[PDB]
């Protein structure tokens, strides 16, 4: 039928959460259960740019659904999903979140993510897995594919305690890894009470929000988790370095989540052996510039090499490395074509190179107020005056 | 990052004017001021008092109708229009200024007919309610009979409203 | 949908001008406002007090007696005359802009006669009723001695001449 | 439907017109007794339906005695009134049925919950006529059994806000769809909302046109939609005056001074 | 049931205690007992803005809404209040206080208090315990604690005599301790007889109005401790240096009443 008016239609539509609209896709890989609403073959990559889509995709009480809405909530992105049919043992879920080649048809699990791009355009540059993430398996999974990716992987640690936290930090050195350890608390309007989240979902979703308003070269160190209230662990934080629980987990290479009713984020740092790679801003830019520079010099991966394709390139480059200058992303830069390398058996074989030595910006952090309450201007005014 | 105004158009009630309008301007939106200079202290300072009287105005210069048929219309603030402003940017990707004015036209004032030059009508919507957004975010919403002068999104006017009892 | 004036001619009383008139003007129909600003909110908003005193002006620059004849006339409201004006528009079919005035003269300026140049009188009739239309429709008639402001028929002022009883 | 209304049959034909309608059906319930009420009251719970049990008792001039009025006339009549002198969007509540004089079963109210008569067929979800000689009507409260359509402020509220807003935007309904079309729409619905938030009749709201439904197909095919969440003026109910006769302010007075 | 009218009911509500609203947020750390209606699991901070809060959450006749009280009386102001189920011996009693990360779900104790910002924003600048406060180790605790958190300590030391007053300051220099030693003694409506209080918590609660209606900077020296009666221990104060009482504890630093 089709009815000619205006229909007035009584329906409960429970108010716009309201998103600005980000670009830096999110490879999330999550749990749920393949119903008769929830249209989504467990391990086939979906694409998702709003939470009707989710509810569409995945039953809207899964897990999958609720990293949906712990994104969305903070900035309308580009997901890319992949329904981990629920498994019994943690043993047989960690599993079959890993996945792997198994099924010749495709990529399971989180290597589905590396179906993103070919699929939709949407290579996840924030890998994210919320609550498989605590077991070890996973989140080696998460730095390996990370790593064959360039993408952050934001893991959540044990939601329990502080001591395994580090204890679980220790165990890692890898870069690309930032960990997210206070398991937020949010208010499930559903049940009608405070649910238990993994922190990881609304990290990456934060991270997206960062990437646009603020520059992907800006850290999320102090930016505000939208939605959400407290955390599952109310993180202390002072000032004066003491055994202050944020500074704790803060050296140990760990994000926290602090301020009234989880505010917002906390730490810069990430999960590395290597003192270089200390910042995630480090980490990103330094990602992030490749993916505009190669997203640009397309053409340049082909054509017959002419007496002006080095020069064709090292200008190109000039080019888009010169723009990321004006716009904050980088201070000064240095482009040319390493001449010690540059050669005609090179050459023959379509190779070359080119050197793009540059430096990030250092975020802001540790303040230092050094404050002296003196009696020096005392005469200066009272007395007399 | 050079940004600039590149094209304009200008709406009423829906019917697009892409065509005759080679002149818009939005309601210079200023506060009261009044230059507080008190004990204590020399040189003045200035207090928010509130706003002056938004007055937005375009100029066809074509016998157009479908502007000049809203003139002194007893239902002040039914006139709506919505002046869109394409700014360009060196860079390509144009962000959309965009400020919808329900307001009461006021007046009209076609100049020297001269028999070899562009007419020109001219208009000055006296605007009541006013929302300036760019890239489609709102920047400002000004609405008097109402006390709504929301800066994106926050409302300055949250704490008066209270205080008033509105 | 560019359109544009494109020529013009001016009637005083069916006697054509066609000739020396090198500029109209039709009166500038503007509201008299009053920036309403009062309790419960800040920046005005702006009321229908009425009209403007409207008034038109041509300027022959001929010594053309059927104009001069009625300066100041005992009558006024004598002068009549009609503004009509055609507006080109780029795809040919021109739209017939045109303005009866029944007003009164009011004033008469000869500028500076200098023996090698235009000498352009200069009117200025205090216009009393006005009628412009547009295609041949009504788009405005106001009427001050009888309180008829019709936009294109639909009278603005026939829920205030009730109240007032007329 | 005066009378014709003690039927439940009839009453079940005001309930399903009154819904293709969006109408507040006003029922009189039997007359006689309350529990009959109460048992016709439970036979119901369908929003729109708003019942006023006490038959009024008028005195006919014309035959020079007290007649017996169905009580649904004047309960009508005072819902107009309400809407002029007050707002579609005030219940009437507490207003006063011009004319009539006492009901056909003198009605009980007092304070202190009780079973106070009135307090019990608005327990019930039925409106009464209290205080003397037919003073005024008495129930907010409507038959649904849905709490949150409890109030007929709240109906009325949601369903005449839109004869505004229909009632105005009759131009949105045809029209080659342009560009901008959603946006004089999604800005037309934002002007008469603000209009009525300015004279009271709701407090806030928000329009806008909802993303994830809005597509190339739906529009083909000439729909399109929006969401309207707004809040209506909670009618002020149940008063609780805690009150305490203490010997605070004694030495205050009295002794000495 | 809903009761549709304005219900008179007649109900004892000993006066409005009034309280001029402050902003410095009271960390306090106190005893009670955990039963049927004082909702609050003992190591558990809860956020408090008024007496019915304090009720609902810690026995109307509990050490914690004992303190409440005595700040409310002075300024309406957010507490941080931390139930610490009573012990049996003053040692235990003292542990129990003191916290510690113990139970490794979280901070237990005054430990607890710690976790007032990132729960409700109320990160104590004043912390407080009353009576627990006399033992040099909590007193300890205080001090480390309100270090770690730049937040002025208010110990009441040994109510009885001064002597063990001063000896008792001389055990601390630690800058943010700061002592009051007379126990105020206030009449006990409830009981009908001159109850025995602690002294830290007025001293906080008027340590938050003088924030507010006067500035954060202004001390707190010389302003009036809102409801209270006498003190435990007379306390003298005469001009011409001499040995009077109050300039005794105001030169081993400390605060009198």
């Amino acid at each position: 039928s089709f009815f000619h008016g205006v229909t007035v239609t009584n329906v409960d539509i429970g108010a716009r959460t309201i998103a600005l609209p980000a670009s830096s896709v999110i490879g999330l890989c999550d749990v749920f259960t393949p119903g008769a609403q929830a249209s989504a073959k467990p391990n086939v990559p979906v694409l998702l740019t709003s939470k009707k889509d989710a509810a569409a995709a995945f039953g809207i009480g899964s897990s999958i659904y609720l990293a949906c809405e712990a994104i969305y909530n903070r900035a309308q992105a580009v997901i890319v999903a992949v329904g981990v049919e629920t498994a019994e043992t943690p043993e047989a879920q960690a599993s079959a979140v890993i996945g792997g080649i198994s099924a010749a048809g495709e990529r399971t699990g989180l290597q589905a993510l590396l179906d993103g791009k070919s699929r939709f355009n949407a290579q996840p540059r924030l890998l994210v897995a919320p609550g498989h993430s605590a077991q070890q398996a996973v989140a080696t999974a998460m730095d390996g594919l990370a790593e064959k990716l360039r993408a952050i992987a934001i893991l959540d640690g044990p939601n329990s305690t502080d001591e395994a936290a580090v204890a679980y930090a220790k165990n890692f050195g890898s870069k690309r890894l930032f960990m997210v350890d206070p398991g937020v608390q949010v208010w499930d309007s559903a049940t009608n009470a405070a649910r238990n989240a993994p922190a990881s979902a609304y990290a990456a979703g934060l991270f997206a929000w960062t990437d646009a308003e603020y520059g992907f070269w800006s850290s999320p160190s102090n930016k505000e988790i939208k939605g959400v209230t407290g955390t599952s662990r109310p993180v202390e934080f002072l000032d004066g370095d003491e055994t202050c629980r944020a500074n704790l987990l803060n050296n140990a290479n760990i994000a926290t989540i602090i301020r009234d009713d989880g505010y917002r984020l906390w730490g810069n740092r990430t999960l590395s052996s290597d003192s270089k790679w200390a910042f995630v801003t480090r980490v990103r830019t330094m990602d992030l510039v490749m993916d505009a520079i190669l997203a640009g010099h397309k053409w340049a991966v082909d054509r017959g090499i002419t007496k002006t394709y080095v020069k064709d390139v090292t200008e190109g480059l000039r080019a888009f490395m010169r723009d990321l200058k004006n716009q904050g992303a980088v201070i000064n830069f240095e482009v040319y074509a390493d001449p010690d390398l540059n050669s005609a058996s090179q050459l023959a074989q379509g190779k070359v190179y080119w050197n793009i030595r540059f430096t990030d910006v250092p975020p802001a952090e540790n303040p230092n107020f050094r404050v002296e309450v003196t009696d020096q201007w005392l005469t200066e005014v009272l007395d007399v005056a | 990052i050079p940004q600039t105004l590149t094209n304009t158009n200008l709406f009423i009630d829906g019917v697009s004017f892409a065509g005759d309008v080679p002149s818009l301007t939005l309601p210079k939106l200023a506060v009261k001021t009044e230059q507080y200079r008190a004990g204590g202290m020399d040189a003045p300072v200035s207090i928010d008092m509130g706003l002056e009287a938004m007055e937005a105005k375009f100029s066809t210069n074509g016998a157009r109708r479908e502007a000049l048929n809203f003139f002194g219309l007893a239902d002040q603030s039914a006139f709506n229009g919505v002046f869109r402003g394409s700014f360009k940017g060196q860079k390509g990707a144009s962000v959309p200024v965009v400020a919808t004015l329900r307001g009461l036209l006021k007046e009209v004032d076609p100049g020297d007919w001269k028999a070899g030059e562009k007419a020109e009508f001219k208009y000055a919507v006296a605007v009541s309610y006013y929302k300036l957004e760019v890239d489609g975010r709102e920047v400002y919403e000004i609405d008097p009979v109402n006390g709504v002068r929301a800066i994106n999104g926050v409302d300055q006017l949250a704490g008066m409203r209270n205080d008033l009892g509105l």
